[PDB]
């Protein structure tokens, strides 16, 4: 139960409760993704409709995001009535209700719909592939709940159990006076959570490199590489995912996307290079993973990776603060592959 | 301040109709009374009973209305 707040003279503030509950600590396959669509549904004592149609007259919505680590209950609203939605989070959080016809009426459509949505694009899907098959059972989890394996109420109610743990989440009001957020935050229900142990293990997440996984798909076809870097190497490859995305690289007319995920034990720096036309993604990739394992100079994209992580950061509320001073050089090792689409005309891992 | 409850009452309804939406249009209502009203006055015109009783009484079309022939050359 860590609270924070960071005051400002403006209208508008938000306030986020963050718990280590996203797929990454899911048992079973896609209850993050179920718990996080049956988050801001009815309550013991106020439902979902009162919830919706008393926020609107006050001033503020809500929104449950699911990340790969994080669940994030968001919540914005003019500015003096932030006690109103200190316990809203703190009723969601402490009694909901989980009710069967909940499940099959709201979360079940929804969670479908989010399926659907991120069944259509290939980017997505091969950045799902890539993740588990860097990382097996931990972070490799899939993100969202397809229905391979049965989730049902009472595994939603038993993972709630687990991750709704007071030691688990942490509050954090942007535009908050954080003295009367923490005065909130007593004498509410997060002080009547259960004190779990928190799921963040300090370890690093046993990755797994030279990995290949092909997967066909009716429309784009992209071919994405990938690797898993440790807290030591997180600022290298964040200078070099804002390289590959810069104007500096000669290869960014090339590539689709290169992002850094980061976390607290490590990260996935991933590398989509997606096309309509096969030939076009693999005469591209081929081009990417040579003049990578050719040595890059990543020097001269520090100070606009400074500017860059400075923008992405400003919106977070945990700040990883790198370093960005000591990175000079990069060679591509070895990294993991995935093919989606036309996946008979783009190239396997040997020839790359 | 800071403000935790949001003060409502529930107003005043049947269902469907409701008080507010009633004292909304209740002067449309009432110009729709007045208008069929007004539909009446003329699909009633030729009525004699309704011209004795209130169309003769009207300043300018009243005595319009009437007739002017004598007990001399009407049958009955």
């Amino acid at each position: 139960l860590t609270v924070s707040a960071r005051d400002a003279p403006t209208k508008i503030s938000t306030l986020a409760v963050k718990v280590h509950g996203g797929s990454r600590y899911a048992t079973k396959d896609g209850v993050a993704h179920l718990l996080n669509r049956f988050n801001f549904q009815n309550t013991n004592t106020r439902s979902a409709l009162k919830l919706v149609r008393e926020s609107e007259l006050l001033g503020g919505t809500f929104k449950s995001t699911l990340d790969r680590e994080y669940i994030t209950l968001k919540a914005t609203f003019l500015k003096d009535d932030l006690p109103y939605y200190v316990n809203a989070l703190a009723d969601v959080l402490y009694k909901t209700a989980f009710k069967p016809h909940e499940l099959t009426e709201s979360v079940l459509p929804a969670a479908r719909y989010d399926y659907a949505v991120a069944e259509q694009c290939p980017v997505k899907s091969a950045e799902d592939q890539l993740y588990a098959i860097t990382f097996r059972k931990g972070l490799g989890n899939p993100l969202l709940y397809d229905g391979v394996e049965r989730v049902s109420l009472q595994d939603i109610k038993d993972f709630a159990d687990k991750v709704y743990t007071k030691e688990n989440l942490e509050v954090s009001g942007e535009n908050v006076v954080e003295a009367d957020l923490k005065r909130f935050v007593d004498e509410s229900l997060l002080s009547t959570l259960p004190a779990g142990k928190s799921l963040v293990s300090k370890s690093e997440p046993k990755f797994f490199l030279g990995e290949e996984n092909r997967v066909r798909f009716i429309g784009d076809s992209v071919a994405a590489i990938g690797i898993p870097v440790n807290k030591a190497s997180l600022a290298q490859y964040e200078v070099l995912a804002n390289y590959l995305t810069s104007a500096l690289s000669e290869l960014s007319g090339l590539i689709s996307s290169a992002k850094l995920d980061k976390f607290t034990d490590g990260g996935l720096f991933t590398l989509f290079v997606r096309d309509q036309d096969s030939a076009v993604v693999s005469s591209n990739i081929k081009k990417i993973v040579a003049d990578l394992k050719k040595g890059k100079d990543l020097s001269p994209a520090i100070n606009y990776t400074k500017l860059k992580n400075a923008v992405q950061n400003e919106s977070v509320s945990s700040p990883i603060e790198l370093n960005f001073d000591a990175v000079k050089d990069f060679k591509l090792g070895k990294f993991n592959y995935v093919a989606v689409g036309d996946v008979s005309n783009l190239p396997y891992l040997d020839e790359l | 301040a800071y403000t935790s409850h949001l003060s409502s009452k529930t107003g005043l309804h049947f269902g469907r109709l409701s008080l507010r939406s009633l004292t909304a249009y209740a002067p449309n209502l009432m110009l729709w009374g007045g208008a069929s009203m007004l539909g009446l006055f003329v699909f009633t015109e030729g009525w004699p009973k309704f011209q004795d009783t209130l169309y003769k009484k009207i300043p300018l079309l009243g005595p319009t209305l009437e007739d002017h022939t004598p007990p001399e050359d009407k049958p009955n």
